[PDB]
RNA sequence: CAUCCGGGUGUUGUCUCCAUCCAUAUUUUUUGGAACUUUUC
């Protein structure tokens, strides 16, 4: 967005970086009779496809495209419901015998579930600090509890005063 | 059991068979039927010799076993 | 298709005459009708005949010694 | 144990069997066994005098089994 | 040669089995095999290959301390920076590997990593062209969808054996946290779903056509793989095999004896859950939840496994992966299952025969090579070919042919290139080869120049052998490009560089079409946004070093009509009258579907070389087609269909026969172009009504007169038949959460087409399957609108199947409707607006 | 057992063997068994006499085999 | 291009605390078709 002088609506905006926007040359390739017109060509498209809509990119980085879309279920009211509980959200859907003694190997124990376990499963899907039980110490000033909050959309409810603050915080981070 | 048989592994052996022929070479693999696998083999039919290579004998065919030399480094 | 023991089951019902060859002995053969048998291929022949064509005249054979069982 | 052998590709085809006592037989392969007992139809001996018979060969005996035509 | 090898050998990262045994194995035709890997987005494909790679190689050079342990999946075959940074496989990279199986007989396997993004289906087609069989990887959560149906349909259509892999099982248990009872059910549903689209064959976790895995974590299961490895030791071997038949569907064992009865007595479960899923869950629960001391006892007790304390001193995820890879050993369940699932005799004649006429003659003793994809490796462009027959060696002089030429089918016919080198692909390295043998797929240096895209490679020493030989048919890519970009360089003086680059792009990307306009502008066609974006990146970075101007995304339009002719020669001796007719949508669909007319399937017009009685039988049978008209079908166009229809056909048929090819050549010529925009024509049938011929034809009826005359007549007919414009439409596959539905509905409305063909609850997950349709001209940016409006939740794929051009709203030929520049066209007319902007470009 | 797997691994290569019959057979091996059945092609037999012959396809019984002779690279194989 | 606040590793000297693999007598291997004779070189 910086490189291309096209900020996202949420996003911070800088000066141009590349100075000259001077050449606006009418031409057969370009001409309005020749072009076919539908669609905004919003700035977001330019960022998403920096080598498609955004003609003549420079110092541009290739953007990550698409993560698998994660349907994780987390329960935040009653802990009593077990670890493996079909939720409301999920959509509806005379020959040879061997000694009785032989059985599934692991299942000497009666139940897979553990009181401890339910929390453990939740932890698996957690951020950098928690999902590792081994860590090197770091200084107090180093930690940035503040940081994540700006790194997220402001949301509709907030007054302009905080929405501006969100953008300003991002700008510092980006630089 | 077969505790003794693992001890023979990777030694040059002299194996007499029911035919009378005698094979010679190291022992790579061994079985519950006494199937032997032997490396760089040589029969001695008897003033005679032949070069075969890798030989896999059955249990039916084998009579006796005897170490020729110690295990090679 | 036709499995081997189902084929021998037909020779019981039809009472067909069948000549039996031996394992390590081509000089000898046998004959007779088949009354019964078992899982180990032992056979109870009736009016069995030992066959130069020297035809010499109810017996039971061990399954280890058979080679061929042939109709008529 | 009891590995049911790969004789599916020989079914309903001519054969040239060899058995113990250097005796051999031609026939159409009808059925086979765990122990390799065989069912042959249109059985012809090979003495060189070839006698038509019409046969269940034992498994133990069998040395080998060939194909006349590719 | 030896010197080259010695330097080369150092580069490659060596392996446990060694090349020599892997090289040694090659000679047997039966030994070894070819397998391709396909599946929809991020199904795991690449990482599955990565599993095999990490099993095989001791070093590995590339791995970070971080990645080896856990968190970042190591990527092999993503050796392209673009792919890495983009994060999705784009261009297929082979891996060749000597693999063992349960029997212990190793075979050499050629693996192909194909891209699962819908825009790179072309890549999948290229892989399929070579592979014997295909592994189709399905996400347990996602389930199956339209692209899966498409993939299996094509795979089976081309007689590619299919083995299923249900991946990300851990996610079903860890992400959704499903109960074992329900987990089984969900799996069963998925299994059912695959089977219904498949015809004539029926799988089941008991036929070993379905594999259960977690690529991420590190494991693969077949119900056979498990039984031998752990259960087998416990019980007599004779009985066990049966155990597997008594493992899947409706079987419960109470206490040594298992009865098909529902669950009489107290605590009950069907077996799959009893002996498989439950302990698997315990593993998950036990490893994370359990005290690390407790776990050791179970490993020795249940598995005979002994861990050091350093294996405990990790963290939940890396620990878990270690344990799963610890317990479940090298992925030979997979290999074994593959091995015993393909029969050469059944498929092989059929698969070879389809690409080529059935034949067959002069088998053996002859070189034959199918060239599919070309590869932009570190050095130069390599050619990828399937060893159809014989043997290749370095410096061998080889004849080369290109398919369109082949389409055509002695001196002049044969160009040739010597084969400089042959290498065996291994993802990030190439293993040096002296010689290549029938069965295997290899990298060739220096055969590239002869062919763009596909070509067929043969060496024939025999005049009859040469006559027999049938050229490989042009690969049929799954989708049509449609998307249209106009290029010009920033500075016109640099044109030569652009030209070169464009040709290179055609070689590397099989779905790209480059056309040259009068103006010197370059029309580029590609499958979709992302596809084209990648092209442009490589173009500016990898190939040309030139900054270039790119236009506003458009689309190719198609011409048509809905319902008499008079005509005159430039030397007025000939006079032509031809009717133009709307075609039956059924007929159109039948034509669009490339087929042999197999089973009950309406015959594809390219089967016309068969007896006209048969051809006409199909028309009469499927359409109640007029018996004279059916008998009078002359040919298809480059598209639709030509019929003879008048009394003079009876009056002078011999005379008329003399002019068929001139007509025939012209029509492809005339229909390939068009009277409105010089664009190809769809859904139109033509019938010759009258043809006047010059008295005493003194070499008067020349091609110079009749070809253009015929062309003119076509154009007039179309115009008088009331022409229309057709616009291509995508199938919109959208996956979302239920409450995000209304958003999606609005988006559709806003775009223009606003059509949703179906909404299906995805049973087992909190998701909907939304199928719609969208006008390609209104598609620019559509995907990002979705992603942004749903706050990152859900996703979209656009795929061109069926290739149906819908009528563009407005009348084809009305002046009045349009409103000034820069305004999206009013709905009443999108046909008139579409023509003028295209009209101007033409001239 | 390993003495059987080595056999399965020499499928494809050319093999020599000896039977209770007394004759030796040489050819490409197609399929084997845990029993020690075999399935070979282009066989070149050589009996006690020295009599050579050709046999297109062959099946065997393991019981009848004395011993096999296997290619040299099959000693680096994993056990 | 520099500064500044920090981090890791090795090494050297120190300090405190502590020690100096299944069991099968009935067809593919381990409960035998073996035994025996004679001629040729
Ligand atoms: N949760 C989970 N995700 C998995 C697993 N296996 C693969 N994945 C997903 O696969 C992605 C990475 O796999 P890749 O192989 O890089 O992606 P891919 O399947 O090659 O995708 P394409 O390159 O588009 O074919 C991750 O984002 C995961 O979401 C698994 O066992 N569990």
């Amino acid at each position: 967005g910086k490189a291309l002088n096209n900020a996202i609506p949420g996003g911070p905006k800088f000066e141009p970086l590349y100075p000259r926007e001077e050449e606006e040359d009418y031409n057969e390739f370009n001409s309005i009779d020749r072009v076919i017109f539908r669609v905004p060509i919003r700035s977001e498209y330019k960022v998403a496809f920096p080598h498609l809509y955004n003609s003549r990119p420079r110092s541009v980085r290739i953007p990550w495209y698409n993560n698998p879309v994660s349907c994780i279920i987390q329960n935040d009211e009653e802990y009593d419901t077990p670890a493996l509980f079909f939720d409301p959200s999920l959509n509806p859907i005379g020959d040879f015998t061997l000694p009785e003694d032989f059985a599934p190997l692991l299942a000497e124990e009666e139940e897979l579930i553990l009181p401890n376990t339910k929390d453990a499963m939740s932890l698996y899907h957690s951020p950098f600090p928690f999902n590792r039980t081994k860590g090197k110490m770091v200084r107090a000033q180093d930690v940035a509890l503040a940081k994540k909050w700006f790194l997220q959309h402001p949301d509709e409810e907030y007054p302009v005063k905080v929405k501006v603050s969100y953008q300003k915080l991002l700008k510092n981070y980006v630089l | 059991h077969s505790s003794r048989l693992a001890n023979l592994i990777d030694y040059k052996l002299r194996v007499l068979t029911q035919d009378g022929r005698v094979y010679i070479g190291q022992l790579m693999a061994f079985d519950k039927h006494m199937n032997l696998v032997l490396n760089e083999c040589i029969e001695e039919r008897v003033v005679e010799k032949r070069v075969l290579g890798l030989t896999i004998l059955r249990g039916e065919q084998i009579l006796s076993t005897v170490v020729e030399d110690k295990p090679l480094l | 298709m036709v499995p081997p023991i189902n084929c021998i089951f037909n020779f019981l019902q039809q009472q067909t005459p069948v000549t039996i060859w031996l394992f390590e002995q081509i000089g000898i053969r046998i004959k007779g009708k088949i009354v019964g048998f078992d899982e180990f291929m032992n056979v109870v022949i009736d009016e069995a005949v030992e066959i130069k064509e020297d035809v010499e005249k109810k017996i039971l054979l061990k399954g280890d010694n058979i080679t061929l069982i042939t109709s008529a | 144990m009891v590995s049911t052998p790969e004789l599916k590709k020989y079914m309903d085809k001519k054969i040239l069997l060899n058995i113990n006592g250097s005796r051999k037989v031609a026939g159409i392969l009808r059925g086979y066994d765990i122990f390799l007992n065989v069912v042959l139809d249109d059985a012809m001996e090979i003495n060189a005098n070839n006698h038509q018979l019409g046969t269940v060969i034992r498994g133990n005996s069998i040395i080998s089994l060939e194909a006349l035509d590719a | 040669e030896h010197t080259i090898f010695t330097q080369l050998k150092k580069n490659i990262p060596k392996t446990r089995y060694n090349r020599d045994y892997m090289l040694s194995m090659a000679n047997i035709p039966e030994r070894i095999i070819n397998v391709g890997v396909i599946g929809p987005l991020h199904s795991g494909k690449t990482s599955l290959m990565d599993l095999l790679v990490i099993d095989s190689h001791k070093r590995i050079p590339d791995m970070s301390k971080n990645v080896e342990l856990g968190w970042k999946p190591l990527r092999y075959l993503d050796n392209l920076k673009q792919e890495i940074d983009r994060g999705l496989s784009i261009k297929l990279n082979g891996s060749t590997l000597l693999c063992t199986d349960l029997e212990s007989k190793s075979r050499m396997i050629n693996f192909l990593d194909a891209p699962g993004h819908v825009n790179f289906m072309d890549e999948t087609a290229v892989a399929l062209a070579a592979s014997d069989l295909v592994l189709i990887v399905i996400d347990v959560v996602e389930g199956v969808t339209f692209v899966v149906e498409q993939l299996i349909k094509q795979s089976i259509k081309n007689n590619v054996a299919m083995c299923f892999v249900i991946n990300k099982l851990d996610r079903l248990i860890l992400d959704l946290k499903l109960p074992p009872m329900d987990a089984y059910l969900k799996l069963n549903h998925i299994i059912a779903n695959i089977n219904s689209f498949t015809k004539g064959n029926v799988f089941s976790p008991i036929d070993n056509n379905i594999i259960f895995a977690s690529t991420k974590l590190g494991f693969t299961f077949t119900i056979k793989e498990f039984v031998s490895y752990y259960y087998a030791h416990s019980i007599p071997s004779s009985k066990i095999d049966d155990f597997t038949t008594r493992l899947w569907g409706s079987v419960y064992y109470h206490k040594g004896n298992f009865r098909t009865k529902p669950f009489e007595n107290v605590e009950k479960y069907p077996t799959f859950v009893e002996f498989i899923l439950i302990p698997l869950y315990k593993i998950f629960s036990y490893a994370l939840s359990m005290e690390k001391d407790k776990l050791k006892n179970l490993l020795r007790s249940n598995f005979r496994v002994n861990l050091s304390q350093e294996a405990l001193q990790y963290d939940p995820q890396p620990f878990l992966k270690h344990v799963l890879q610890l317990i479940f050993r090298q992925q030979t369940g997979l290999v074994d299952a593959i091995t015993r699932c393909y029969q050469p005799f059944e498929l092989f004649d059929n698969k070879t025969a389809h690409l080529s006429i059935p034949g067959k003659s002069t088998p053996e003793g002859t070189l034959w090579a199918h060239v599919l994809k070309t590869v932009d490796y570190g050095g130069a462009e390599w050619s990828l070919v399937r060893i159809y027959s014989g043997l290749l060696k370095r410096g061998d002089t080889v004849r080369i042919l290109d398919t369109s030429q082949s389409e055509s089918r002695e001196d002049d016919e044969t160009p040739s290139c010597e084969v400089e080198e042959i290498g065996l692909l291994g993802g990030r390295y190439v293993y040096p080869v002296h010689e290549a043998h029938k069965g295997q797929i290899v990298l060739i240096k220096g055969i590239s120049s002869a062919y763009i895209k596909s070509a067929t490679l043969y060496s024939v020493k025999s005049k009859e052998d040469m006559k027999q030989l049938k050229f490989f048919k042009p690969l049929d890519y799954i989708t049509e490009a449609v998307f249209k970009i106009v290029l010009q360089p920033l500075l016109p003086r640099e044109l030569p560089k652009l030209l070169d680059a464009l040709n290179k792009i055609s070689k590397y990307y099989p779905g790209v079409i480059i056309k040259v306009e009068e103006s010197g502008e370059h029309v580029i066609l590609g499958n979709g946004e992302l596809y084209m974006d990648c092209l442009l990146y490589d173009l500016r970075a990898s190939y040309a070093k030139i900054e270039i101007k790119i236009s506003d995304p458009l689309t190719v339009f198609s011409e048509s009509c809905s319902n008499s002719r008079l005509g005159e020669e430039n030397l007025p001796g000939l006079s032509i009258s031809v009717a133009a007719e709307p075609m039956d949508s059924k007929m159109i669909q039948d034509l669009s579907r490339n087929t042999l007319g197999k089973g009950q399937n309406c015959l594809d017009i390219d089967g016309i070389m068969d007896n006209p009685r048969k051809l006409s039988k199909i028309l009469r049978t499927e359409y109640g087609w007029d018996s004279l008209a059916s008998r009078n079908v002359w040919s298809f166009y480059n598209g639709n269909v030509l019929i003879n229809d008048t009394l003079p056909d009876e009056i002078s048929p011999e005379l008329l026969s003399k002019y068929k090819e001139q007509i025939i050549q012209g029509f492809y010529w005339a229909v390939k172009e068009g009277p409105l925009a010089e664009e190809p024509i769809y859904g139109v049938q033509y019938k010759l009504l009258s043809i006047s011929v010059p008295s005493d034809v003194n070499i008067d009826v020349m091609k110079s007169q009749i070809i253009p005359l015929m062309k003119k007549a076509c154009y007039v007919g179309l115009l008088t038949a009331i022409p229309i414009l057709l616009e291509p439409i995508y199938e919109v596959d959208i996956t979302v959460h239920a409450p995000l539905l209304p958003i999606v509905e609005e988006l559709m409305k806003k775009r223009r087409g606003s059509r949703i063909y179906k909404t299906i609850k995805v049973a087992g997950t909190p998701l909907l399957e939304v199928r719609g349709q969208v006008p390609v001209i209104e598609s620019a940016g559509f995907e990002t609108d979705l992603r942004l409006s749903t706050n990152g939740l859900g996703m979209c794929q656009l795929y061109f199947w069926h290739k149906i051009w819908r009528k563009v709203p407005g009348d084809v030929l009305d002046k009045d409707a349009f409103i000034p520049k820069l305004k999206p066209a009013p709905i009443n007319s999108l046909s008139r607006d579409f023509v003028m902007k295209t009209r101007r470009r033409k001239g | 057992g390993i003495p059987v797997k080595l056999l399965n691994e020499a499928q494809g290569h050319i093999v020599s063997l000896e039977l209770t019959t007394g004759a030796t057979y040489r050819g490409k091996l197609v399929e084997s068994e845990d029993s020690m059945n075999v399935q070979l092609r282009d066989v070149i037999a050589t009996e006690p006499q020295g009599a050579v012959t050709h046999m297109d396809q062959i099946f065997v019984r393991g019981s009848q085999i004395k011993f096999i002779v296997v290619p040299d690279l099959l000693k680096n194989a994993p056990l």
